[PDB]
């Protein structure tokens, strides 16, 4: 468990928890809001 | 000697001390060298006889009502001989170029070799036919005055240009205007000034 | 008696070395004498990988 | 053929020779602290200009250098 | 230090140290530096002094609105009410704004950098009650209300001055979405407690009650 | 009216362009029943792309000869018209999410370079420090612009160089 913990800050971690994230939050936010190309003002 | 502080309690800059119209001004700490200053106090003196001369000539055409500052060359263009209370000089347009470049040429390259850094900026002698500099306790109080009143004169030229390129109006005439409506007549109503 | 103390970290000014301006603690200051007494030992590597170097004590300065 | 250098920092570390291909540069007296040798070039006709000695050499910075120069027989690795 | 922002077991760094309304309240750490601290102090004055003297023209003039007394403009108009106006000094009003206070901020600026440092014959015979007890607490404006030992009653003025930003803030987040002014929104919230909430307008989510 | 440009609701060519976009969708919209998949698939598509035409041509956005939108990059332009969104304050939130990033970034390597052997933090990350740091610096403006009066960035000249 504490070596495990140990190993989860590498590449495997942020760097794809990151930018897994990233990817996921932008995908959504193109989705909900569909196709955004200028500010509401 | 210091005559003021343009902040009150500003931190004092000690290139200023010993020099005439002291207010602890120089913010962007320039003439801080020795030698510098000499040169912008020379500057100094002289923009500001020049500016009091011409804050002086404006006003007095209008004043007297001979017509506007910024029409006074114009006429060139027109062919019109110019005037001077309507006297009708006959001289042409080359012939005023050529005898202001001659004589400005003559008398700045004789100011310019003096080469006494008092005399430089405070000349003597011919200058002051009457003698108002023989008292040394009034000398100073007079230097302040002229630069004092040069300051002045050297801000009023500027907003004489700077009002007639906005508001075509001459100077009397925008004065009249604010002093009528005082809110309304203004520099941000103008619609150039402040974008 | 010569060099810094031992264990005292200083700066380098050989123009030519890798490691110029930046502090690194002497190794031992060569008491037995020659030109290039003040060992220093860095923890960076080098363009070579090397750790340690010895420098003139007309080269080193005092610290930060 | 290649000007070959060798500059007062030095410790004598005997691996510029136990490295070099060409048996080109000697190491006879210098008063060091433990080992108290420095490295010399008595003769280049035979230098290719590999360095292969430069790689090998811990000084820094490096305390041989070659100079790089004209090529012969012997400069240009010719078996032929 | 008065009570804590956590009640438990949230332990303030640099906050230890005697300031007024301080409730050790500073995740960020963004006062860390004593200079900086000693900026934003003033900060905070300059802000909850301003920001109360505004919200009390949002509240207080419009309570009698609502009853009926008097007929004046909500906030959210009543810069667009003002020029229309027959006697309307019109917008030469911004720019005479940055003049008249550029100059009294200047001297508050330099007394805050040199305090209490106002030159003997600068201004004209008033130079003497200019300078200030203390940065952001000057002496000659309050008149009476200050001359007591407990003098920590500027606890009650930080407390209100954080309120009435609160206040403010609130006041435009909500004339922005609700569509009303505030003493209205308050009325139709008593009115109906249930329905006028801050869930039905301004999160983009619990629009889609579709059963 | 700026640069010769029309708004994009009196362009004959967006029309035409929005028009072609549909007909070209329902040439191949008609090969499904209105019950299967690709059919909603495509329904769902239109309305966006419907959506995409009618929620632009609000507050204003410039199309030229061509009917596509152009966008207005000068601060001035946006100003004195409604342009301001185009690129004015993306440009200041972009400012805003990259200073965050590099402020973090900054100070976490900066807070590693006290312990031993901070080469291994560079490669096994202080997860928990990284997280701690990430939210605390939506405020970084303040903290730049006064760790810069402060002068705690500005290295006196101690670093290596060559000339
Ligand atoms: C930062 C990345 C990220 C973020 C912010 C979100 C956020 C969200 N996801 Mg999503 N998701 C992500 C990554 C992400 N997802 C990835 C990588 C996948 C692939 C496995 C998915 C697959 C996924 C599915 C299948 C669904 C969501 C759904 C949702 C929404 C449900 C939350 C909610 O409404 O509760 C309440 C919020 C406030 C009270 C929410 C806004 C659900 C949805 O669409 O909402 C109905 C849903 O069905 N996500
Ligand atoms: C500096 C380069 C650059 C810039 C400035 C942009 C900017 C933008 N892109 Mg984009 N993109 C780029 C490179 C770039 N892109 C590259 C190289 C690719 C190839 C992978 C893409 C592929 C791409 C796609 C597929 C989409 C965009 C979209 C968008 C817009 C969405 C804004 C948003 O998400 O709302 C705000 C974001 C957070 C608040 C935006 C104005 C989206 C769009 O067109 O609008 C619907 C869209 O779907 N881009
Ligand atoms: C080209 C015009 C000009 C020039 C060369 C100077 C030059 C100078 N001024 Mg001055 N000034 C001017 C116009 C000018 N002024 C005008 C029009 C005003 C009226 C607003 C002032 C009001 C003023 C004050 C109140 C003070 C100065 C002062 C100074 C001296 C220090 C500043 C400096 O060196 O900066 C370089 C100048 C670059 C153009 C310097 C020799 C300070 C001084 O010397 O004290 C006596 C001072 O306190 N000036
Ligand atoms: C460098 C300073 C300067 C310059 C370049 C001018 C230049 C000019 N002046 Mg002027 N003037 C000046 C200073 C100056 N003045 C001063 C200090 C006064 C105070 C009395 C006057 C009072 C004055 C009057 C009363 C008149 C001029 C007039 C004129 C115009 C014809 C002047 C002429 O030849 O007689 C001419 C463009 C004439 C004019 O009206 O211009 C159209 C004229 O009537 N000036
Ligand atoms: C002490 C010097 C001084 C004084 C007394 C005035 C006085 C006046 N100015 Mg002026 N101005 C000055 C300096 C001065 N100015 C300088 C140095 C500049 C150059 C930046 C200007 C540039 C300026 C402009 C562009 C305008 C005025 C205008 C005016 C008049 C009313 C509007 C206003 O208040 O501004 C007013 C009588 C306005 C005007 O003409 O009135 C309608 C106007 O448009 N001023
Ligand atoms: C910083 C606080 C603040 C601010 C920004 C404003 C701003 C404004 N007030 Mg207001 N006011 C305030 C505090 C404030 N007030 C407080 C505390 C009170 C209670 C005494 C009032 C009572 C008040 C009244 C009765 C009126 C305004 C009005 C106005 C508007 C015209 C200004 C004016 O009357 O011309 C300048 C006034 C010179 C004396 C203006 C947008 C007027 C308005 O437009 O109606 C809404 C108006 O009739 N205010
Ligand atoms: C290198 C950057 C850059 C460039 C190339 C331009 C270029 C331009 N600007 Mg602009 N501007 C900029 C930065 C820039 N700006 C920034 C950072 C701001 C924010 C303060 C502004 C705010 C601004 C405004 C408010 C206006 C312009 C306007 C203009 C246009 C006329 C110039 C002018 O102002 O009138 C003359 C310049 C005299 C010095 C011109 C093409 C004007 C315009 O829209 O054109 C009609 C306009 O009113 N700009
Ligand atoms: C005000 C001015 C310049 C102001 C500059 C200033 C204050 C600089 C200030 C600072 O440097 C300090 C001090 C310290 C630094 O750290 C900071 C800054 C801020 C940099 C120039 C005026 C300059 C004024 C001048 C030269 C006036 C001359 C008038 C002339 C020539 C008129 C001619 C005629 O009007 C007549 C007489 C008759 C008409 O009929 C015909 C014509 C021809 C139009
Ligand atoms: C709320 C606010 C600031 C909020 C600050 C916050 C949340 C900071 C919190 C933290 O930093 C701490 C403390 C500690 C950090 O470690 C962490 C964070 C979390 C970062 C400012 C209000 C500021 C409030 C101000 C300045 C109010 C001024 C209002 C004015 C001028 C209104 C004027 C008029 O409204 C009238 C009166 C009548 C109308 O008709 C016309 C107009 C013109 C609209
Ligand atoms: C200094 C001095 C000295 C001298 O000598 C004497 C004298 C004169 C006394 C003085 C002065 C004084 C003064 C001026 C005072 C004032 C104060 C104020 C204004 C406060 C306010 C203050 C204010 C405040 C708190 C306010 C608050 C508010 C609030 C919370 C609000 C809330 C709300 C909201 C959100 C929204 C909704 O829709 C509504 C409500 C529900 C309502
Ligand atoms: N009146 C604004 C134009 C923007 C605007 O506010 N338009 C009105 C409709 S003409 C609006 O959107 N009102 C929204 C609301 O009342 O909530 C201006 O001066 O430019
Ligand atoms: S360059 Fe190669 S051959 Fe020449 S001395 Fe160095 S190691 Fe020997
Ligand atoms: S390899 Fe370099 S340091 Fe080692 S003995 Fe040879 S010249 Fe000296
Ligand atoms: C405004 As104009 C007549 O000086 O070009
Ligand atoms: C008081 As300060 C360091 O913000 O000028
Ligand atoms: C978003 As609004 C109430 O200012 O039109």
């Amino acid at each position: 468990m504490k070596d495990f913990t140990t190993y989860l800050s590498t590449a495997p971690v942020v760097g794809l928890g990151w930018a897994i994230f990233t990817s996921g939050l932008l995908i959504e936010i193109n989705r909900f809001f569909p196709d955004p190309l200028v500010f509401s003002f | 000697q210091r005559a003021g502080n343009f902040a009150p309690g500003s931190e004092p800059k000690e290139y200023l001390n010993d020099l005439p119209g002291n207010f602890n001004f120089d913010p962007l700490e320039l003439g801080k060298e020795k030698g510098t200053l000499q040169r912008y106090r020379e500057a100094e003196l002289i923009h500001c006889r020049w500016a009091m001369l011409g804050a002086a000539g404006c006003l007095a055409v209008e004043v007297l009502g001979l017509g506007n500052w910024y029409d006074a060359p114009l006429w060139a263009v027109t062919g019109d001989k110019p005037t001077w209370f309507g006297i009708e000089v006959p001289f042409d347009i080359a012939t005023i170029l050529g005898v202001e470049v001659v004589a400005m040429a003559v008398a700045e390259g004789l100011r310019n070799d003096n080469q006494d850094m008092e005399k430089r900026l405070y000349p003597g002698g011919a200058f002051d036919p009457l003698g108002f500099s023989k008292d040394p306790k009034s000398f100073e109080d007079k230097k302040l005055k002229e630069l004092k009143n040069g300051r002045l004169a050297m801000v009023a030229c500027l907003g004489f240009a700077g009002q007639h390129a906005a508001t075509g109006k001459p100077i009397l005439a925008a004065l009249g205007d604010h002093l009528s409506s005082p809110f309304f007549n203004n520099f941000a109503t103008n619609g150039v000034s402040v974008p | 008696e010569i060099g810094p103390k031992r264990g005292s970290l200083v700066k380098v000014l050989r123009p030519e070395s890798y490691w110029y301006n930046q502090v690194g603690k002497v190794v031992s200051v060569d008491q037995s004498g020659i030109r290039y007494p003040v060992v220093v030992r860095f923890e960076n590597q080098n363009y070579a990988g090397v750790s340690t170097n010895n420098y003139a004590l007309d080269e080193i300065e005092e610290v930060k | 053929a290649h000007v070959v250098k060798i500059y007062d920092t030095c410790i004598g570390c005997t691996q510029c020779v136990r490295a070099c291909p060409l048996d080109v540069l000697e190491m006879v007296p210098w008063d060091g602290c433990k080992a108290a040798q420095m490295a010399s070039s008595p003769r280049t006709e035979d230098c290719v200009g590999c360095k292969r000695c430069e790689t090998a050499c811990p000084t820094d910075f490096l305390s041989v250098r070659v100079y790089l120069g004209n090529e012969s027989t012997r400069s240009l690795g010719l078996a032929y | 230090d008065r009570p804590l922002w956590y009640p438990g077991a949230t332990p303030p760094a640099h906050l230890d140290g005697s300031m007024l309304g301080d409730y050790g309240f500073d995740p960020l750490r963004l006062g860390t530096n004593p200079d900086r601290m000693k900026w934003f102090r003033e900060a905070e004055l300059t802000n909850g002094r301003w920001a109360m003297a505004a919200v009390v023209g949002i509240l207080f003039t419009d309570v009698f609105t609502s009853i009926g007394l008097v007929g004046l403009p909500k906030w959210w108009e009543a810069g667009a009410q003002t020029y229309p106006i027959d006697n309307q000094t019109l917008r030469t009003l911004a720019i005479i704004e940055f003049l008249l206070f550029g100059w009294v901020e200047t001297k508050r600026l330099y007394d805050l950098r040199n305090p209490g440092s106002q030159g003997d014959g600068s201004f004209l015979g008033i130079t003497d009650g200019l300078k200030g007890t203390e940065n952001g607490y000057p002496g000659g404006i309050f008149d009476p209300l200050g001359y007591s030992k407990t003098s920590p009653e500027k606890l009650d003025e930080l407390q209100n001055g954080r309120l009435a930003m609160l206040a403010f803030l609130g006041f435009a987040s909500t004339a922005a979405v609700n569509g009303q002014g505030p003493i209205e929104s308050l009325q139709t919230h008593l009115a109906d407690p249930f329905h006028v909430t801050f869930a039905t307008n301004g999160v983009s989510i619990p629009h889609f009650t579709e059963f | 009216d700026i640069a010769g440009l029309t708004p994009c609701s009196e362009s004959k060519a967006y029309n035409k362009l929005e028009r072609k976009e549909l007909k070209v969708l329902d040439k191949r919209l008609k090969q499904y029943e209105p019950g299967s998949a690709p059919y909603l698939a495509l329904q769902a598509t239109k309305e966006r792309t419907e959506n995409r035409f009618k929620t632009y041509a609000k507050q204003g956005l410039l199309c030229g000869n061509d009917g596509l939108p152009h966008l207005i990059s000068d601060p001035g332009l946006a100003l004195r018209f409604n342009h301001a969104g185009e690129v004015f304050i993306p440009t200041f939130g972009f400012l805003y999410v990259a200073g965050y990033i590099g402020h973090v970034g900054r100070q976490y390597i900066i807070l590693s370079k006290e312990d031993a052997k901070p080469t291994d933090k560079e490669i096994i990350l202080d997860v928990p420090l990284a997280l701690k740091l990430a939210f605390q610096g939506w405020a970084w403006p303040l903290a730049s612009i006064q760790e810069l009066r402060n002068g705690s960035l500005l290295e006196k000249d101690e670093n290596i160089t060559v000339s």
